[PDB]
RNA sequence: GACGGUGGCCAUGGAAGUCGGUAUCCGCUAAGGAGUGUGUAACAACUCACCUGCCAAAUGGACUAGCCCUGAAAAUGGAUGA
């Protein structure tokens, strides 16, 4: 994960759809990049600056450019990183074909990813965060060893990591 | 200003349920024809939108 | 059928005076005087004092019962009109030819020369009592005004229906003079 | 039963009429499958083709197949005139917004190849169709779109159709 | 019959009577314009200290609880028979609830037919009117005047309060321009006690 | 009023509730479908389910069978006998 940084200097807002391997089949939106002063190739690069290997399709990620250059931007969705780290490999050659999520421990990842989008989302932190993100991806399971919203309802993780990302 | 005018125009001409056993122009809440040829009926469809 | 109807009452403001004789009312107000007849069976239509006019119906059918309310509504309308008159703002529109409308209060008539490039001077006389006046906002409207709603609306309708090309597609054009604001009443 | 099985069909009054029609039908069908006007590869109407085939003279048969007869017909006019017995390839230049509808009409109608779709650029497709179908293609794009459509030849001609000899 | 239908009413009864005797202080707020985006920031600050509990016209189902407490429902300031209400509950912070409720307000233009906040100024003058939007003004039956070198209907003062419907034209005008008349959200009517009124006085600060 | 996770996960010029595939859960709630259409490259915006204020006593529906209407067009003029 890059360090979470605020917008400063010139601010060019971009909405990159993918970012594990950026545009393979022009999977990034080709209208949005050149409209905000950034070539297609250039856009491809800076897609991977936000999330190099965790970037999946249908992203809510913000690629900001301070003085038309990457400031090591973080802010991305909870849903992306979480899904990504269940079965780690996420480029654009494994994301052109269907794939099943891994059944591995993911409790410590969700708390960090919860407030990766924003600091405050106007919802209950430390109480039902694992209940939300343990079943955000209804297909498959978070971890097969435990049961979502039964052994994770009372059991919560985080205290500084749940409200602010690392 | 201009769109308002257009919508007004539509209001009296285009937005009316147009029957079926009859082709009588009714009104957007219609569930009958009010014609004793149609037999009142409950075959109301919307009047179609513009197409070039 | 034959249930016995209750009354339908309509309030009367102290500005106006409502007469009634032989099941046929006459509101008189500051603005003018409207008159209307109502012909039905056992429809006692009376005055309580000068605050409530009552309409009744002893042993009404469903049909008979329905019309009582209508009657009441019509008298309410009359009451409204004779104390604070109805105003119908009509906007006219077409997407190329500017529709040339001009009023003649001497004749009590609206005339429309252009509308679809039709070289006829399409005119019709406004109903008795009501008038139009050439109000401008960018050469877009005409505002009809009157005592009687029934007449006023008819007038509006006449110039609406006339103002419309009657050949080929109805959706493609916007030609016509249509009623925009009808709920508004002239200010006193 | 025997008569039905081994016997041949005989024309009654109704059937005589049908017979007359039949010849007309056959000529209409067999001749109009594959051809273009001399000088360049362009589509052209059936009447002209019919005239051409009459000039050289042809007698249709119900004992032969229609497809078979088509080949025969074209044989005559390959010697006489310059004609196209095979397919051609087209290239359309579609807009991004208005072209989707057009594409959906074309896709089940004929084979689409070299389909290059872009957001920042105009959509490009290429077809495989007979010489008489170009007109059909171009026409349906214009009335559906409500604007002009650029028709370009990808190739003037291409193999297969009645050139592979079915 | 009763205590049935889609998403049952009986359920709501449990919330509006049994949890109406488990808090020290209360505040009767007004929710006739605030959204859900605005309101969920006032269901975190309030939720931590107490709750926002009301089934809406379930104060008449509170009469079983009024046997011991003797709570005012129609007797307090605002009889609650003309406006929507949502009772704010609090026990940890009874002092720091009356002002943090007003901090989460968000300003915006008026709407067609809305009940409206306390203050509603209509746009007028050079800043509050455009030259292109004079046509609209002309269309209206009300008079138009030239004030400060601009054609306007002229009204820059309060003509409506809480529980009085704004005009359609006015609303439209508000929407069109960048004029936001007042900041609004959950607005306290009065401060409220268990079996009494603590302060029958408005507090928008 | 119709929100947060969230543009869930699939797939791709673009499909971000709303061309389409599968699951369709939780937070905060009086209540808000991983969404009923209008719309948009896709969005945004609008609309609906859903919830509630105002008003104040009945209301909504799916059937049943009486008469009546539609279904129901023919040649001299016209037949409940008039």
């Amino acid at each position: 994960m890059p360090p979470k940084v605020d917008p400063s200097e010139k601010v060019e807002v971009f909405l990159r759809v993918c970012g594990g391997e950026a545009g393979a089949m022009s999977t990034l939106a080709p209208k949005l990049g050149p409209l905000g002063v950034s070539p297609k190739k250039v856009g491809d690069d800076i897609a991977k600056a936000t999330q190099p290997w965790k970037g999946m399709k249908v992203s809510v990620k913000l690629t900001i450019q301070n003085r038309i250059a990457v400031p090591e931007v973080l802010p991305s969705a909870s849903a992306l990183v979480i899904k990504a780290l269940k079965e780690p490999p996420r480029d654009r050659k494994k994301e052109k074909n269907i794939k099943h999520n891994g059944n591995i421990p993911l409790e410590e990842i969700c708390k960090i990813a919860k407030t990766m989008r924003f600091k405050s989302l106007a919802v209950d932190f430390k109480g039902s965060v694992l209940e939300i993100l343990g079943t955000a991806h209804s297909v498959g399971c978070k971890v097969n060893g435990k049961s979502p919203r039964d052994i994770q309802a009372g059991i919560q993780s985080g205290e500084i990591e749940v409200v602010e990302p690392k | 200003i201009e769109p308002s005018l257009v919508i007004l125009a539509r209001k009296y001409k285009c937005d009316k349920m147009i029957c079926r056993k009859c082709y009588a122009r009714l009104h957007p809440r219609a569930v009958n024809c009010r014609k004793k040829k149609c037999g009142h009926s409950n075959n109301l469809r919307p009047k179609k939108k513009l197409l070039k | 059928m034959k249930v016995i109807n209750s009354s339908r009452k309509v309030q009367i403001p102290e500005n106006v005076t409502v007469d009634v004789k032989g099941r046929s009312v006459k509101v008189t107000g500051p603005r003018g005087t409207l008159s209307k007849s109502f012909d039905h069976a056992s429809v006692d239509i009376n005055l309580v004092g000068k605050k409530e006019l009552t309409v009744d119906l002893w042993f009404g059918n469903r049909k008979q019962i329905a019309c009582i309310k209508t009657i009441t509504s019509i008298i309410e309308n009359m009451i409204t009109g004779v104390t604070k008159g109805y105003e119908y703002k009509m906007r006219f529109v077409y997407a190329h030819f500017p529709i040339n409308v001009a009023v003649t209060d001497g004749g009590r008539v609206v005339e429309i020369r252009n509308f679809f490039g039709e070289k006829i001077v399409r005119r019709i006389e406004l109903l008795d009592g009501i008038t139009c006046y050439r109000n401008e906002k960018a050469k877009d409207e005409i505002v009809l005004t009157g005592n009687s709603l029934e007449l006023l609306s008819q007038s509006c309708a006449t110039i609406q229906l006339r103002s419309a090309i009657k050949y080929k597609d109805v959706r493609k054009f916007l030609d016509g003079i249509y009623v925009s604001e009808r709920n508004v009443l002239e200010s006193n | 039963k025997q008569i039905l099985t081994k016997g041949e069909v005989q024309v009654s009054d109704k059937e005589r009429h049908t017979q007359l029609e039949q010849m007309f039908r056959d000529i209409a069908t067999i001749v109009a499958d594959k051809c273009v006007n001399p000088e360049t590869k362009r589509p052209y109407t059936v009447i002209l083709i019919e005239r051409a085939m009459k000039d050289i003279h042809y007698s249709v048969k119900t004992n032969k197949s229609t497809k078979q007869q088509a080949l025969e017909v074209i044989k005559q006019l390959k010697e006489k005139m310059k004609i196209e017995r095979a397919h051609m390839r087209l290239r359309f230049i579609l807009p991004v917004n208005e072209g989707k509808k057009l594409k959906e009409k074309l896709k089940p109608l004929i084979k689409v190849i070299e389909s290059e779709d872009y957001g920042q650029q105009l959509e490009i497709v290429c077809l495989i169709d007979p010489g008489c179908f170009r007109e059909i293609d171009e026409l349906i794009k214009k009335e559906t779109k409500g604007k002009g459509s650029l028709e370009v030849l990808n190739l003037k001609d291409v193999e297969e159709g009645d050139e592979k000899f079915e | 019959m009763s205590g049935a239908g889609s998403k049952r009413k009986n359920v709501f009864i449990e919330k509006a009577t049994k949890l109406f005797t488990t808090y020290d202080k209360m505040i009767v707020a007004e929710a006739d314009f605030v959204g859900s985006s605005q309101l969920q920031k006032i269901r975190k600050s309030i939720r931590g200290i107490g709750a926002v509990l009301m089934g809406k016209k379930t104060m008449i189902r509170k009469v079983i609880r009024d046997l011991a407490d003797s709570k005012p429902e129609l007797d307090a300031l605002n009889t609650y028979l003309k406006q929507n209400t949502c009772i704010i509950f609090c026990k940890d912070n009874i002092a720091e609830v009356k002002r943090v409720i007003n901090t989460q307000r968000v300003g915006a233009p008026a709407k067609a037919g809305v009940f409206a906040p306390n203050d509603v100024i209509i746009p007028a003058g050079p800043t509050g009117m455009e030259p292109t939007q004079t046509s609209f003004l002309q269309d209206l039956k009300i008079a138009t005047k030239i004030n400060r070198g601009q054609i306007d209907i002229v009204n820059e003062v309060h003509i409506i309060k809480t529980g009085q419907k704004v005009g359609a034209s006015e609303a439209t005008l508000l929407q069109k321009l960048n004029i936001k008349p007042f900041t609004y959200g959950l607005e306290p009517k009065i401060i409220y006690d268990a079996g009494a009124c603590y302060s029958p006085s408005i507090s928008e600060e």
